[PDB]
């Protein structure tokens, strides 16, 4: 039944930065990595962990060690055999004092990684942490030691390997990256699970959602996440079908607490209270999506079904009062709030090509103007904005942004204060009581006990409003009407693309 | 799999 052949052209509004899971922080990079490389495990469309490169994984010492046997006969794109050496190399990099990436959180539970045979590795942990089995194993792309094994770890991120000479063992091989235009990949004929059916996959960079929709209509791209507002338009396009479901994601406003304006919890609570988030969803998403009050996706087994968290529902006069109570009032008749010789004025950034977020930024500007807060909007190209938000820059006052969430629910990576300096706590949030809860939660094995203790963490994050949570988005995936073998995955848009085929 | 900044939605 399955038929070999064809070319998929995937439209993307964001350009990748590099292809290396130890350094990338963004979904566009991750999309390409998942085609180029292999991983010990893979989380499937039901969010279950499955073996991929691993032949077997045995949990030892109550979760303080993992003995991993690797499939034999797996080749890198250069024809060389993947072995334990490569796995030991790759997972040892973030344990080096010279590691300069933002992914330290994923590996900090590791004490060591040891070769036990040509195809066998033992992982040893310093303490129990479910992030290792459930996140590190499926997130860590295996790199070739015979290429990178002697590059100084301080210089690994800059290496040309990560941009235009990547060599992996994944289902597609790198052909070309025409900067600002596209990345072209070709089926790996020697892929360990069998060659892809598709001959090529092209990731076409179009930082303008309207332009991408027009290209989809014309047949210049044939796979795209259509904005909800364009659904009724796109469903009429020739030769296409659309698969729709909830994304493992939320969209938010990040308030940078490096900025004086956003250090006070009461001010952050006021900003949320000033925003008509239901109207945002109605207006900007045409009602397609739900307002978010919790830093977790409804898809998660950890999502709290029966929790009453503070919501900070829209109330313009209450926001005014809260800001006055916090010391802000217009003291110069200019219409904008004033405190200690400073005016409440800042820049709200978001990413070029996401018309929904661009619109949200304008709506936030208008709604906050009504309570005397001045916002300048700024649209920035995706790769640059990723660079700006990350350490060592944190170069934003506020941003409209999203997370593609981890499939293993743990807020430590994003909200623990230890993750500010070199991790994903871009907004400089610190609640010492929340820190303790998140740290202590790692040792809780039973899921019911874990979820129960997480109710307290959600309460603290909700109360503190380090973000204004905006909504849980839906994906609307347009694809060729004859595309077979596709399964909807809420996190990986191109999940198992090597198994998709075009019926002819 | 771990958290990533997402461009879409
Ligand atoms: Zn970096
Ligand atoms: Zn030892
Ligand atoms: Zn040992
Ligand atoms: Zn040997
Ligand atoms: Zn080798
Ligand atoms: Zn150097
Ligand atoms: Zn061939
Ligand atoms: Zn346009
Ligand atoms: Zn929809
Ligand atoms: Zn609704
Ligand atoms: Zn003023
Ligand atoms: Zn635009
Ligand atoms: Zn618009
Ligand atoms: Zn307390
Ligand atoms: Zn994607």
């Amino acid at each position: 039944k399955p038929q070999q052949g064809g070319d998929l052209v995937v439209g993307s509004i964001g350009e990748p930065t590099l292809f290396n899971s130890l350094y990338s922080t963004d979904d566009a990079s991750t999309d390409i990595e998942n085609m180029l490389y292999s991983f010990l495990t893979k989380t499937d469309e039901k969010l279950n962990v499955k073996l991929s490169l691993a032949e077997s994984i045995k949990e030892l010492d109550g979760g303080l060690a993992y003995d991993v046997k690797i499939k034999k006969g797996v080749k890198f794109h250069d024809g060389k055999e993947l072995t334990a050496d490569d796995v030991v190399f790759t997972y040892s990099v973030p344990l080096s004092k010279d590691y300069k990436g933002e992914r330290g959180s994923t590996y900090e539970m590791l004490k060591s990684v040891e070769k036990k045979g040509d195809y066998e590795v033992l992982f040893k942990l310093k303490y129990k942490d479910g992030n290792f089995y459930n996140n590190a194993l499926d997130s860590t792309a295996i790199l070739p030691k015979h290429i990178l094994g002697n590059v100084p770890i301080a210089d690994l991120e800059e290496n040309e390997f990560n941009r235009k000479k990547p060599i992996g063992s994944g289902p597609f091989k790198f052909k070309e990256w025409k900067q600002g235009q596209y990345i072209k990949l070709e089926a790996n004929d020697d892929y360990f699970e069998g060659r892809p059916y598709l001959d090529t996959v092209t990731y076409k960079v179009i930082p303008d959602a309207n332009a991408a929709e027009a290209q989809l209509q014309a047949g210049d791209i044939n796979f795209f996440n259509v904005p909800a507002t364009d659904y009724k338009t796109a469903e009429k396009f020739n030769n296409l079908k659309i698969v729709t479901d909830l994304a493992l994601s939320y969209v938010y406003i990040g308030w940078n607490e490096k900025n004086e304006l956003f250090k006070d919890k009461k001010v952050r609570q006021a900003l949320t209270t000033a925003l008509d988030r239901e109207s945002i969803v109605s207006q900007v998403l045409d009602g397609d999506g739900e307002v978010a009050y919790i830093p977790e996706s409804p898809l998660s087994w950890n999502y709290p079904k029966d929790i009453d968290v503070p919501k900070f529902e829209y109330n313009e006069k209450k926001a005014k009062q809260m800001l006055a109570e916090a010391g802000w009032k217009d003291t110069n008749g200019d219409g904008i709030l004033d405190k200690d010789g400073k005016k409440f004025s800042f820049t709200l950034k978001t990413n070029q090509g996401n018309k929904v977020r661009e619109d949200i930024a304008v709506v936030v500007q208008e709604q906050l103007k009504k309570i005397g807060i001045e916002v300048k909007t700024q649209i920035v190209e995706w790769s640059a904005l990723v660079e700006q938000m990350n350490p060592p820059n944190w170069d934003f006052d506020a941003m409209v942004m999203g997370w593609s969430l981890s499939t293993f629910p743990d807020q430590y990576d994003i909200f623990h204060s230890s993750q500010i300096k070199k991790g994903l706590n871009y907004v400089w949030y610190k609640n010492a009581e929340a820190d303790k809860l998140m740290k202590d939660a790692k040792s809780i094995s039973d899921r019911k006990q874990y979820s129960k203790e997480y109710e307290q963490i959600y309460q603290k994050i909700a109360e503190d409003q380090p973000y204004t949570f905006l909504y849980y988005p839906n994906n609307h995936m347009a694809m060729p009407e004859n595309l077979e073998g596709y399964k909807y995955h809420p996190k990986r848009d191109l999940y198992n693309i090597e198994k998709w085929w075009l019926a002819k | 799999v771990d958290s990533k900044n997402t461009s879409s939605w």
